[PDB]
């Protein structure tokens, strides 16, 4: 999908789903921001 | 529901 | 790490990742390398 | 909630 | 092939 | 024919097309269960 | 050290 | 002074380990703090 926009990091939690962290704003979310953009 | 908020992912 | 045999990687159309096991049909947020 | 059906998924 | 809704649809 | 057998529902999808839930096993078939029964 | 996540005390 | 009421959406909690902590239901977030120390 190209590269994440700045400030974002993939993780996944413990039981393995995926998750998108924003260290600008300290916001996590599901969606991957790309899909939004 | 929701994922780990901020504090807990650092 | 490699996906268990039977078991593909996608992501939906908000964005979010998931994952299919062809033999069941299962599809589960929940990575099965976690589990 | 859930993901997408498989036979949406396919 | 065409299936029904899944169960996770359905509820 | 006479009712569903326990733990069936009648329903029917956003084309039109009839479709049975078994809520005791969480399956969902085209197959009315009265036609066997 | 921080509190609990909102999201997993609701 | 007495200490007067939490704000509105406001709620005190203790964590599983005995801590106290006060949660914003209307911006939904938690801090150690009691917001009437901080004025609210």
């Amino acid at each position: 999908l190209g590269p994440l926009p700045p400030g974002w990091e993939k993780r996944t939690d413990s039981n393995g789903r995926v998750y998108f962290v924003n260290h600008n704003t300290r916001i996590t979310q599901w969606e991957d921001p790309r899909s939004q953009g | 529901e929701a994922p780990p908020c901020y504090m807990d992912v650092i």
